This record gives structure tokens, C-alpha cells and sequence, in this order.
RNA sequence: UACACCCUGCUGGUCGCAUGGCCUGGUAGGGGAAAGCUUUUGCGGUGUGGGAUGGGCCCGCGGCCUAUCAGCUUGUUGGUGGGGUGAUGGCCUACCAAGGCGACGACGGGUAGCCGGCCUGAGAGGGUGACCGGCCACACUGGGACUGAGAUACGGCCCAGACUCCUA
RNA sequence: AUACGUAGGGUCCGAGCGUUGUCCGGAAUUACUGGGCGUAAAGAGCUCGUAGGUGGUUUGUCGCGUUGUUCGUGAAAACUCACA
């Protein structure tokens, strides 16, 4: 038979993508983003509505204090910072 | 001041229990549509809304057979602020096991219990009498 | 504790005392390559690349060093020679 | 296991027919002792365990043996009450019993315990044994042509043999047909007296 | 009541009311006996109870009660202490098996016949 | 590597085998990738029931049964597919007829009247 | 010798998640192996392409208590370039910058392996991780290292103590 | 003294039968289901307001919350139904 037989392309993707707002946009390339929950209480069913600090990489420093950006997750960049700004929708 | 809706239903409540035979109210679209399936399932007289200050009024009969006797058997928001209530469309609790009817504001609009039931969507139930 | 098995003890003992001197020489080649390219003369470091693309290509063809460190060093010094 | 003592002082003091037949019982139908005469401090407690007392010592079952049988009749889809009288009419010593082919309810006890019956042709040295529908009954030639056993099958005038149990020739073949069902089993004293107190 | 409230904090429950403090919920433990002076029951139950003061193995220091009639144990004694509830006498919440380690069984025990230590009459 | 495996099921006295698939370095009752079939010494026939195309698969991949288990793929003829080299063909013998549920009081009605 | 493969220089096409991914892309330069025993059912060796299964890393979310625990934080955060690693990544390291974390409870004190489950309870709820199963941690103690595809290496090793034993 | 102790005599259970230890419910005795705070437990001595919760009438958008649906999915045993 060939030499040579081929493998597979491993549907791949899918990256943990959601809306947050810039907050923290203070250091070079590097962002901070929040994002909203909203879930019912397990016992009683106050909704409860939460936030999240996360890191964000910008290598272009595109984003800025209150922006409506969009994040999807990396690989591991650094200690703490698994963001990578992309469609990005509201400045200010 | 934080809860409309539960001030029409109190008051749909004293006013029907104080024997008197009718009531007024601001007309907001939530409880116009409430006293319209109201009466569209009979525990009312008929409801009729007219203009008032700024917004209009609806104003609503309660229905009383041969003696002072209101066909409402009882009124009480659920899904109430701070305490919201959701259901789905299998688990449709059943009113006074069934009796009676309920409200419940489905994707699709308004519908009670047996009519999401013969349907199947749900989302969010209100106040239910019986 | 001694459980027929002493045999492997001289296994390992002679396994990992042969990579220590085929480790310290393909150290010092990498050292002796780094001096060649800080010091900016391209001849010398393309020849030192040479040979230590054949060197650690060889140590990871034998049981020394796994086979995709050798291709970052090799890769390391390609470029340290590229750009000098 | 097995019980000892006999059915006629159990009969007197629960008030109840146990041997069926018991002639001391109704020459004394007091309970036993020397206040048999003397009245009891009535409770619904006392009847509800004088049921159950009466239940247990009347097929010559035994407590432990008896709450599974609560437990599995509440178990079972229908009504508690029904579902343990059907089950407690359904033991092997029950169902050769109602055939009219033993005398007591002990006859049966120590009948199984010899191991003088067979169902579906394995035998069974066990009178917890269950009985199913259509099941092949037999009995051993050893016991037949022993001599009591002799007059229990040919002087079989005792009680009728139910629409759910049919011995069908010599051979004492009770080809079961049904189970024992609520319009048929003719029960003594019901149990719902058991279920309400044994559901606290 | 204030169902956000509830979210910030709330139901817990009101205390445990702790019964048995031997150790480790004990069936029993065992250790030495002293101080069996008998004391004054409730004036209404006029009579004496003899108890005594057991330090048993768990290290504590707690107050045994001796049931029945006649008893074997005496100072120095590997007394075995089960829990108990006497209210007849103050601060009493222990006893110690007859027929065992050390207390000999009530003499004669005949209407208990397992309580009290009283073996089988041959 | 992976091996096709026997393992132990119910009490005692009766022994019954199910017929999984998995690494050597578990044990005899680790988690089964994929129960491929059954066996039991203890009945009758020794009778087994297979998974056979995910057996076929598996020896495909590279399965290798353990060495009563391959006995079994034997018996079964199984692998006289993946191997192929008579053909695959009903190898294992079946517990015997025997009558039914109702047939047998329809005998004993018949037998009695 | 390999070019089946890897590294570099350039470059064509192509899919994009941005780093990039695919054409064993190409090109050109450079480099990288092996084995015998045995007749004997034959067993065996090297390299690469693929399966299979085993894995290694990161993340969503779930599940102790205690301010009579409110400040914590400098390799901490981000970037850069490197060292190192199987690969990312202050993982480490030189510089740069000053951030980053918390009352939606940090940082502390105490406490505890955890789940399929099991048991009670009508239900909710509550209590447990027996055994049977699923993973993890740990194998005189504390530090260190090894090898191999793979090591807290329980019946692998060294070093610092403990303890014990033998002792010229 | 039918309460003690003793005898019968009776109740029940049975190779068991009682005692201790612990957990759940009964307890609504944490009251989400499913509690209250004039006199029984409970409105700080009184203000404002950060955090937080929290919302008037009405137009269009979004469909996050929320619901509807398809599928992957939730080892076996679990536990149950049904069969042997």
C-alpha cells in the first residue's frame, strides 16, 4: 500500500465566547473584562446577579474603560490572563 | 411603592369581600388583560375601560348570582417581586386540584393551566383563582 | 528491603551514569555554539549548527534526550546562526 | 422459625375460632388466665392487636415473617389491605390447605416440614414456599399411603376448595388456577385495622 | 420574611442539647469506681439509692447509678458504665451492668431475669 | 496493550462471566469500555451472548481476547470472521428447547381431564 | 544508506480561533537506524505513516464552618526577550511597567478526601462516605535524585533526624 | 402495691429477647415547601444614606434571565419495573 496514510481534522473549536465590558484596561496588553449572571437561588429563587474579573489579553490595545467587547477563551497566556478580544461591538 | 399587580388583586380582593359590586382601576395592559380572562372565565361581572387621568381606567363588575355571593373565591399574586415563579409545561399545577383556574404568561402570551396543558409551553404563572 | 530485582539497580545505575557524560559533551558543544554566535562570526556558528544538528539528531536517534528537545535546540541554534 | 404453644389458649384470649372447631374455646371463650373473667382496658390499640394476633395464629404464621408481608403488600400497586390478605392466601401450606387435603393448619406445617408435597415436580421442605398460578402439585407416595394421610385424602369432607385451588384427580393434584381474589377468598376479620397502624 | 434577606443569611438550627458526654456516644465504657456513698433521693420519693462516682476509661469523671437490690462492686473495681436517666436523683445519668466486667449480678433477680445481671436459674 | 476479558459476576457457588473489553493494567472488575457479551460455566450450555460487530471492531483495532476468551470467540465462531478463514458460522452449542409458561398447564388440564 | 522524518531559508495554494491550521506542500540547505536466535507452529530487528487505548494541560458549573479572621499582595500582575519543559504558561530568568485580589468575602483559624450511593423523611429536607464501585492523596519522618513509554517509585536509591537491632 | 419484691396467671416475641450508643422523622423544634415579633421569644432611642435589594405608564429592539425543541449526555451495579 502507500508509504503515507493520512489522519483526521479533529472538528475543533467552539472556544468559550461571551459578552463582557472592559474595565481595566491599565496595563500593556492586558485587559480586564466583566461578564453577568443571572440564576435562580437553588432553596428559595431570588435570582441572584454576579460578576467576574477576568484577565484578557490585548496585544493591540484596542479596547478601553466600558467598552461592550465580546472574549474568547486561549490557551493558558500567562499567570492569570486566558482572553483573547475579538468582535468587538461598543467603545465607551 | 414597588408592586402594581398586587395592589389590583388586593383591592379585586377587599372590594369583592366588602360586598361591593364594583371597583376601579388605572388601566395598565398587565391587569386589563388579568380582569379580561377574569370575566372571559366568568368569576367576574364584565370589565370596561374608559379614560381618566393621564393613563385610562378600567373598571370592573363582579359577579353575583341570586344573593350577595361573589363568584371569586379568592385572589393571590405568586410569581411576586423578590419571589418570581417560572413553571414548564408538564408540572402545570392544577388549581384548587384542578377547580379552579390560573395565569400564566407564557412565550406565547397569556394562558392558564389547562390551555398551556392542552399546548405545552411555560415560562411564567401569576396568580390563580378558584 | 531486597527483592530480586537488584539486577535493574544496575540497570539504572549504569543507564543514567552513561547520559551524564554524553549529557556534559552535548552541553559543552551548545556552550561552545553560543560563544561562537554572540561572538558574530557566521562560519563558525553555521558549522557548530551543523554539527550539533547531526550530534543531538543522533543522541535522540539513541536513548539520551527525548526526540522533540533535540529539535528545539536544533531549531535554537538555526536561528542563533540565521541571525548571529 | 416455628411457633410452640397450641390454638386454644390463643383462641380465648383473642376472643377468635383459631382451631376452627376448638370445643374448649367456646367452653371458655374468656381469654386464659385468672382474669380472662376480668374486664380489659378497652383501646382500638387492643383490637388492632387482637387482629393481628389472630391473623398471625391462625395459619400458624409467625410475626417476622408476617410485617414483610404488610411491607410487600403495601409494596404492590393495589390497596394494602387487599394485596395482604391475597398474599397470606397465598402460602403453600395455604394453598394444599384449601384444598381440603389437611386437617389443621399444623397438618400442612409439619406436612411441609417432612416433605410430603411437591410443586411443579421440585420439592420444597419449605412452607414459606410461594405458590404461583398453574402450578403442578403432588403428593409423595409415602404420605399417601400413610395412614392418617389416608384418612385426610379419602375422608376430604373438610372445607370446600376455592375456584382459585382445583384438585383434579387422585393424585391430589391441586392445578391451581387464579389467585386468591377479595370477592372469593371468604377472609376472617379484615386488615385495614393493620394498614393504618402499621403506615405510622 | 424578606426572602433576599434569607439570601444574606438565616436558617440554621437552634442547638444540638447534647444527652450523653462519656465519649464517643459510648454503649458503654468501662473504668474505676469510688465514692459510693448513698445520697437522698426527691423528698416526694423518700428512700436511698446507692450510686457511686466512676472515672471510666474516656477521662472523665462522671456519676454512676448501682440498680437492684445487693451489690459486688467496691473501690478499685473495672466497673463497666452505661448511660442512664434517673430523675430521682440530681445529676444521676448513669448506671453499671450487673452480670459483667466487674458488678455481680442482682441476687435473685427474678421479674427482670436479663436486667440485673440475673443469669438463667438452673 | 488492550485485552478482551472475562469477568466474575454472582454469588458464590454459581459462577457467570461478562465478556468486556480492557486494559491489562485494571483489574478483573474495572470499568468495562464496552460489555461485548456473556457467559456462564455454571448453566447448561455454558451459554454465551455476544456483541459481535463491536467484537469485530475491536479485533480489528487490535484486541487481543485473553485465552479462555478467545476459547469462547471459538465457540462462538466469531473468530472465524475477523480472521475469516473458514467463515463465520454458528459454533456455540444453545440450551435445550423446553416447554413454555402456559404449555405446561395446558398439559396438565389435558393429562387431568 | 533513510528521506518515508525532523530543523532552517524562501515560497505557492488553502481553512481560519488571533497566535495560526491543512497540502507526508514545494523548494533548497542540514541532519537522523537496525539483530540475532532458531528449525521452528518460527521467532525475531529499524524508521515513518496511521489505528487503538492509555493518557498529560486549561476552562463552565455543583457541592464546610468561622470577622470573637477585612485587608492581602512584589516573581504578584502584564509585556518583552530568553532558560526550561511534551507542549502553554513568573514555570524559571534579565529588563520594563504597577498592577492583581476582595464585603458577590480575600487574606487567616478550625475543620474534612471526594462521588456513584446509602439511610430517614410523604415530600422537601436532613445524616453517612460502611461494604460494593470511581478517582485522589499517602507507604518511620523530613530533604534530593534516578530510570524507564511511564516513579509520593508501599516489598527502587541517596541525604538529615528519630527509633530499633547488630557491632572486632 | 395489679406500679415495689414474690408466685401463679396473662400479653407478646422467639433462637432469639431485651439494654446501652447514634441518626432521620414525629418537631411546623429554622416555618422555601412550612413561623412569628402590641400583652407569650422578638421594631435597635431616632434620623439619612453607601452596598444591596427593589420598582410607575407607554413605543420598538435584544432573547441574557425564562420557557419550547433536537441531539450528545448522565459507568455497571444504584433504585425500581418486568423476566428468569
Amino acid at each position: 500500500g502507500p508509504k503515507y496514510t493520512p489522519a483526521a481534522e479533529k472538528p475543533r473549536g467552539r472556544r468559550k465566547t461571551a459578552i463582557g465590558y472592559v474595565v481595566s484596561d491599565k496595563m500593556q496588553k492586558t485587559i480586564v473584562v466583566e461578564l453577568e449572571d443571572r440564576k435562580s437561588h437553588p432553596l428559595y429563587g431570588k435570582i441572584i446577579r454576579t460578576t467576574k474579573k477576568v484577565k484578557a489579553h490585548d496585544e493591540n490595545g484596542e479596547a478601553g474603560i466600558g467598552d461592550r467587547v465580546s472574549l474568547m477563551e486561549t490557551r493558558p497566556l500567562s499567570a492569570t490572563k486566558r482572553w483573547r478580544l475579538v468582535e468587538i461591538l461598543e467603545k465607551a | 411603592m414597588t408592586d402594581p399587580i398586587a395592589d389590583f388583586l388586593t383591592r379585586l380582593r377587599n372590594a369583592n369581600s366588602a360586598y361591593h359590586d364594583e371597583v376601579t382601576l388605572p388601566h395598565s395592559k398587565l391587569k386589563a388583560n388579568i380582569a379580561e380572562i377574569l370575566k372571559r372565565e366568568g368569576y367576574i361581572s364584565d370589565y370596561r375601560t374608559e379614560d381618566a387621568r393621564v393613563g385610562k381606567s378600567l373598571v370592573v363588575q363582579l359577579k353575583y348570582g341570586p344573593s350577595r355571593e361573589r363568584s371569586i373565591a379568592g385572589l393571590r399574586r405568586v410569581s411576586k417581586p423578590g419571589l418570581r415563579v417560572y413553571a414548564k409545561s408538564t408540572n402545570l399545577p392544577r388549581v384548587l386540584g384542578g377547580l379552579g383556574v390560573a395565569i400564566i404568561s407564557t412565550s406565547s402570551g397569556l394562558l392558564t393551566d389547562r390551555q398551556a396543558a392542552r399546548q405545552g409551553v411555560g415560562g411564567e404563572v401569576l396568580a390563580y383563582v378558584w | 528491603n531486597i527483592k530480586s530485582q537488584i539486577k535493574r539497580i544496575r540497570t539504572n545505575e549504569r543507564r543514567r551514569l552513561r547520559n551524564q557524560s554524553v549529557k556534559s559533551s552535548l552541553r559543552t558543544a551548545i556552550r561552545g555554539f553560543r560563544e561562537a554566535v554572540d561572538a558574530g562570526d557566521k562560519d563558525k556558528a553555521s558549522e557548530l549548527l551543523h554539527a550539533t544538528s547531526r550530534k543531538l539528531d543522533k543522541a535522540a536517534s539513541k536513548g539520551v534526550i527525548h526526540p522533540n528537545q533535540a529539535a528545539n535546540k536544533k531549531s535554537a541554534l538555526a536561528l542563533a546562526l540565521n541571525k548571529l | 422459625a416455628r411457633y410452640t404453644g397450641p390454638a386454644t389458649r390463643k383462641s380465648r384470649r383473642l376472643g377468635v375460632d383459631l382451631v376452627g372447631g376448638d370445643q374448649s374455646f367456646e367452653k371458655r371463650p374468656y381469654p386464659p388466665g385468672q382474669h380472662g373473667r376480668a374486664r380489659i382496658k378497652e383501646s382500638e390499640y387492643r383490637q388492632q392487636l387482637q387482629e393481628k394476633q389472630k391473623a398471625r395464629f391462625s395459619y400458624g404464621v409467625m410475626e417476622k415473617q408476617f410485617r414483610r408481608y404488610y411491607e410487600e403488600a403495601n409494596r404492590q400497586p393495589g390497596k394494602t389491605g387487599d394485596n395482604l390478605l391475597r398474599i397470606l392466601e397465598s402460602r403453600l401450606d395455604n394453598v394444599v390447605y384449601r384444598a381440603g387435603l389437611a386437617r389443621t393448619r399444623r397438618m400442612a406445617r409439619q406436612l411441609v416440614s417432612h416433605g410430603h408435597f411437591l410443586v411443579n415436580g421440585v420439592k420444597v421442605d419449605i412452607p414459606s414456599y410461594r405458590v404461583s398460578q398453574y402450578d403442578i402439585i403432588d403428593v409423595k407416595e409415602k404420605s399417601l399411603n400413610t395412614l392418617p394421610f389416608q384418612i385426610a385424602r379419602e375422608t376430604a369432607g373438610e372445607r370446600p376448595i376455592p375456584s382459585w385451588l382445583q384438585v383434579v384427580g387422585e393424585r391430589q393434584r391441586i392445578l391451581v388456577h387464579q389467585l386468591p381474589e377479595r370477592a372469593q377468598i371468604d377472609v376472617p376479620l379484615t386488615e385495614q385495622l393493620i394498614v393504618e397502624l402499621y403506615s405510622k | 420574611p424578606t426572602i433576599q434577606q434569607l439570601v444574606r443569611k438565616g436558617r440554621r438550627d437552634k442547638i444540638a442539647k447534647v444527652k450523653t458526654a462519656a465519649l464517643k456516644g459510648s454503649p458503654q465504657r468501662r473504668g474505676v469506681c469510688t465514692r459510693v456513698y448513698t445520697t437522698t433521693p426527691k423528698k416526694p420519693n423518700s428512700a436511698l439509692r446507692k450510686v457511686a462516682r466512676v472515672k471510666l476509661t474516656s477521662q472523665v469523671e462522671v456519676t454512676a447509678y448501682i440498680p437492684g437490690e445487693g451489690h459486688n462492686l467496691q473501690e478499685h473495681s473495672m466497673v463497666l458504665v452505661r448511660g442512664g436517666r434517673v430523675k430521682d436523683l440530681p445529676g444521676v445519668r448513669y448506671k453499671i451492668i450487673r452480670g459483667s466486667l466487674d458488678t455481680q449480678g442482682v441476687k435473685n433477680r427474678k421479674q427482670a431475669r436479663s436486667r440485673y445481671g440475673a443469669k438463667k436459674e438452673k | 496493550a488492550v485485552k478482551i476479558k472475562l469477568t466474575r459476576l454472582g454469588k458464590i457457588r454459581n459462577p457467570q462471566y461478562r465478556i468486556i473489553v480492557a486494559d491489562a493494567r485494571t483489574r478483573r472488575d474495572g470499568r468495562a469500555i464496552e460489555v461485548i457479551g456473556r457467559y456462564h460455566p455454571k448453566e447448561e450450555p455454558s451459554l454465551i451472548q455476544i456483541d459481535s460487530e463491536r467484537a469485530q471492531y475491536w479485533l480489528g483495532v487490535g484486541a487481543q481476547p485473553t485465552e479462555p476468551v478467545l476459547a469462547l470467540l471459538k465457540i462462538t465462531g466469531d473468530w472465524q470472521k475477523f480472521k475469516g478463514l473458514p467463515g463465520a458460522e454458528g459454533t456455540l452449542k444453545v440450551k435445550e428447547p423446553k416447554p413454555s409458561k402456559l404449555d405446561l398447564f395446558n398439559a396438565a388440564l389435558a393429562e387431568a381431564e
